[PDB]
């Protein structure tokens, strides 16, 4: 059975480097190659490069020449990918894949077959509570809570300490390129309910013991 | 390719099989049996050491491909010329079985003194037409 | 393709240089494919490759239809000129046994 | 380093301390027609093209990138060529 | 910006035949073999079609590969629930000296198609006092779950400081997602208006804010 | 090229424009669009060092020029053959508008039952000649 097994998940500060391992099983390693492909979270596939299990010959993607190095070890039938000078764009899942080609110029006349499970590399966050900002209402009316810049997940949002539930939507977090999360929560309310009724979002971020009751009130000019 | 009959009997149409059978495939086989030597890397070459020799190799390859290409193009051009110019013989075969009972129009047509229906035309297509039946001078 | 297949974890340069455990029948062909433009060793003792033409030796052998390592020896090393010689060996070059 | 010795001829080496004297030696004859390919070799082809790899012979000639090729091959041509199967264009009347 | 162009979304009722196109150029699809990969969420992609037309073992004849000039296409016939995934085309590109991937098409086969609701929040007064500004664009109630988001400063595109989440299956098996546009108060003040436009099934829903209005 | 009229009306002369228009220039353009690779000194050569390689270069140059020359000569020879053999079609166009009112002489001439003056001939040159005017069988 053709197997590929990678090293564990990694987390790194920007500027450092990662070495990801790829051990091979169930085929003649010295007559195949390895490619590497990476996938930014929620994005497409980016080819990185290939290395021969027969000769150690390599070819890297133009965008990654300089920063990447691939090596391999016939003894342990293992391949390694090194990525230097990590930036936030290098946060991705790193796959290795068995590539049928092992000598001659690498020119895409062959293809890669089986993909390994994937190793995630995260390029610095250190537990911060969120900043909570009101999203003021403009007959339905929308009002919300912006929960900015926290780590790690998850925060919790209720409205009016749980007594407001009809119309509440809390959206999943977005992960900025800064490694920090933000989410939002909206209630749709009667537009006549403004002015007489109060609205408070309750934000609970347990990992930082942050608890915030934010009053969302109509804007004046 | 074939022959057509006109008149108050309607319009008759027939085909000639020998013309069709004669009609290109043989020509193609002739083109397809062309054979030429291989052009591979020379064996004492050595990329690192002798580049100049190697550059000359490249030169001889390119030159070969070019020349041989020109030759082929010619063979084809000639062949097509033949195929298109040949397209007038049926005329001569038809003229053969009449007698001077018809005049050469030059339109690829003749004017026969009698009338010719479908059964009459199939007999000319088969080449079995000789008219003493419509009694007119025989070749 | 490969100088000798069945000499596993061996490159053609390896087979050409006669690295221990890379030896085998190098069969014959009327056609060969040149896969390594700058061929490599996969082990034994450190070579300074680039200071001689040695790298092309496999591609040279490749050019021929019939190839074969020899038998015996083209010269007795121990009796060579310059005084009796012990013959040196090094780890990094293990043999059928090891050592 | 290696040194080739012609058919029949002897050879010479001069040395000081640290010499590796040759022992076993390559013996070669015949000639193989070499092309620039990249393993693995998969399946059969009529033709082996240095640019296109495996190839099967379809039409007598081909257009495209030309390079060294061995086997039963189509011939390289400058332009895609057509043999005429038909008549000259005639406007109706 | 992907070199190969794949529609973000493809769909069909179960049993139907849907196609996914993949649009390239002479250097890639025109001169090279096409490959197709299928990915279920949080798994490795798997080879589905190889050398433009072939099927690996395991892959049913329901999947079919096509190629014409600089464009290839994946056809999925007899559409079934387990074909819900993302489909990626790949070919070598002789111009960029490396493999290239299409953006990936999400295949949705159990609900009527619904357009997205969009609501756009300007920065709060509170946030602007902290010298920050964020535009919040919330997208909800769309199916199937695939949208693209574009932002505008007045009427010219903005790409910097944009963070969109992958869409998330929500309370009713419809989909929702969010997008943020981070600005300096400086920037925010300098424009007549800002826009969040959400494209879904070849149809755009737009929402606009103006710094001056309340 | 053109047509001539004889008789007791004098001797009429007219010209055909389509023949003239058809009449070589296109042929020449076809010859003139031929393109061939350059043949310059190879760049790793070195006059002092590698003469032998260089001699072979010279060889490949000379051989090229020769071959390509032969090819050209052929193209021209063929072309001229066409131009000269083509020089008989006008005959067929004239035969077209008569009827069998004239006999083919084979001299490239016909004998018409009526007389033809200059104005009559310009109408054949223009191709507008159809005679029911001189009433004789019409094609
Ligand atoms: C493989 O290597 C071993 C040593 O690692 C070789 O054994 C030596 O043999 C020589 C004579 O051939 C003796 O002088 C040494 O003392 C041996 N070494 C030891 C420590 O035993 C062995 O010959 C090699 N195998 C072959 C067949 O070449
Ligand atoms: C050239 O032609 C033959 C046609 O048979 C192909 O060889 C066959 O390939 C198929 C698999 O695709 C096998 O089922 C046959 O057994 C093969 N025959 C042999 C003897 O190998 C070959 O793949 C073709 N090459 C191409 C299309 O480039
Ligand atoms: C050239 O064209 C002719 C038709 O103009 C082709 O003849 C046809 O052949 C097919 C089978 O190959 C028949 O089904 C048709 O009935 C044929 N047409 C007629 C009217 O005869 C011919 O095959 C072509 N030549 C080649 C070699 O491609």
């Amino acid at each position: 059975q053709v197997q590929l097994v990678q090293s564990g998940a990694e987390v790194k500060k920007p500027g450092a480097s990662v070495r990801v391992s790829c051990r091979a099983s169930g085929y003649i390693f010295t007559e195949s190659g390895i490619t590497w492909v990476r996938q930014a979270p929620g994005q497409g596939l980016e080819w990185m490069g290939w290395i021969s299990g027969y000769s150690g010959d390599t070819k890297y993607a133009q965008k990654l020449q300089g920063r990447v190095t691939m090596t391999k070890d016939t003894s342990t039938t293992t391949a390694y990918m090194e990525l230097r000078s990590l930036r936030y764009d290098d946060t991705a899942v790193y796959y290795c894949a068995r590539d049928v080609q092992y000598s001659g110029s690498y020119l895409g006349a062959y293809y890669f077959d089986y993909w390994s499970p994937g190793t995630l590399v995260t390029v610095s966050a250190s537990t911060k509570g969120p900043s909570v900002f009101p999203l003021a209402p403009s007959g339905t009316a929308a009002l919300g809570c912006l929960v900015k810049d926290y780590f790690p997940e998850p925060v919790t949002v209720s409205w009016n300490s749980g007594a407001l539930t009809s119309g509440v939507h809390t959206f999943p977090a977005v992960l900025q390129s800064s490694g920090l999360y933000s989410l939002s929560s909206v209630v749709t309310v009667p537009s006549s309910s403004l002015g007489t009724q109060t609205y408070i979002c309750n934000v609970n971020h347990k990992p930082s013991n942050t608890k915030v009751d934010k009053r969302v009130e109509p804007k004046s000019c | 390719h074939g022959y057509t009959s006109h008149g108050a009997h309607g319009v008759a149409v027939a085909a000639d099989l020998k013309s069709t059978q004669e009609a290109i495939t043989k020509n193609l086989n002739s083109l397809s049996e062309l054979e030429v030597k291989n052009l591979q890397r020379l064996s004492g070459a050595m990329d690192e050491l002798h580049n100049e020799i190697l550059e000359l190799d490249e030169k001889v390859d390119d030159l070969r491909a070019d020349t041989i290409s020109s030759q082929i193009e010619l063979a084809v051009l000639l062949s097509n010329e033949g195929i298109i110019n040949s397209e007038l013989a049926l005329e001569r075969k038809l003229k053969k079985m009449l007698g001077p009972s018809a005049v050469e129009i030059g339109n690829g047509c003749f004017e026969t003194k009698h009338k010719c229906n479908q059964t009459c035309l199939d007999r000319i297509a088969a080449g079995t037409f000789d008219a003493g039946e419509f009694s007119l001078p025989t070749f | 393709g490969k100088l000798c297949p069945k000499c596993l974890n061996c490159t053609d340069l390896d087979v050409a240089l006669g690295r221990p455990k890379c030896t085998g029948k190098i069969p014959s062909a009327r056609v060969s494919i040149l896969h390594e433009v700058r061929p490599v060793t996969s082990g034994c003792f450190p070579i300074m490759h680039d200071r001689t033409k040695i790298r092309q030796l496999p591609n040279l052998l490749r050019g021929y239809e019939h190839i074969r390592l020899s038998t015996h020896n083209v010269i007795n090393a121990e009796n060579a000129p310059g005084g009796p010689y012990k013959i040196g060996t090094s780890g990094s070059c293990p043999n059928i046994t090891n050592g | 380093d290696y040194m080739v010795q012609k058919s029949g001829k002897t050879g010479t080496i001069t040395y000081q301390r640290g010499i590796l004297l040759p022992q076993k030696v390559w013996c070669a004859s015949g000639r193989s027609k070499v092309i620039k390919g990249s393993l693995p070799l998969i399946g059969e082809a009529d033709c082996l093209h240095e640019k296109y790899g495996g190839l099967n012979k379809s039409k007598p000639y081909y257009t495209g990138e030309h390079a060294k090729a061995i086997g039963n091959c189509p011939i390289w041509v400058k332009t895609p060529l057509k043999l005429a199967n038909g008549t000259k264009y005639r406007p109706p009347a | 910006q992907s070199v190969l162009t794949q529609p973000p979304s493809a769909s069909g009722t179960p049993g139907q035949r849907v196609t996914i196109s993949c649009s390239g150029s002479s250097s890639n699809i025109g001169t090279n073999y096409v490959y197709w990969y299928q990915q279920f969420p949080g798994t490795a992609p798997k080879l589905l079609i190889y050398r433009s037309y072939q099927r690996p073992s395991g892959v049913p004849d329901r999947f079919s590969g096509s190629k014409s000039g600089s464009s290839a296409s994946l056809a999925i016939s007899g559409l079934q629930s387990e074909d819900e995934a993302d489909y990626y085309c790949a070919t070598w590109d002789d111009s960029l000296n490396g493999w290239v991937f299409g953006g990936g098409t999400k295949l949705t086969v159990r609900q009527p198609k619904a357009a997205p609701s969009v609501t756009l929040f300007p920065p709060s007064s509170e946030e602007l006092q902290a010298n920050k500004a964020t535009l919040v664009c919330l997208i909800s109630d769309f199916y199937p779950g695939a949208v693209t988001v574009a932002w505008k400063a007045d009427s010219s595109p903005v790409k910097a400081g944009v963070e969109t989440t992958t869409p998330s299956k929500q309370s009713n098996n419809k989909y929702a997602a969010s997008s943020y546009l981070s600005l300096t108060p400086e920037q925010w003040k300098s424009h007549r208006s800002y826009s969040c436009q959400v494209t879904h099934e070849g149809s755009t829903v737009e929402k606009t804010v103006a710094p001056t209005e309340c």
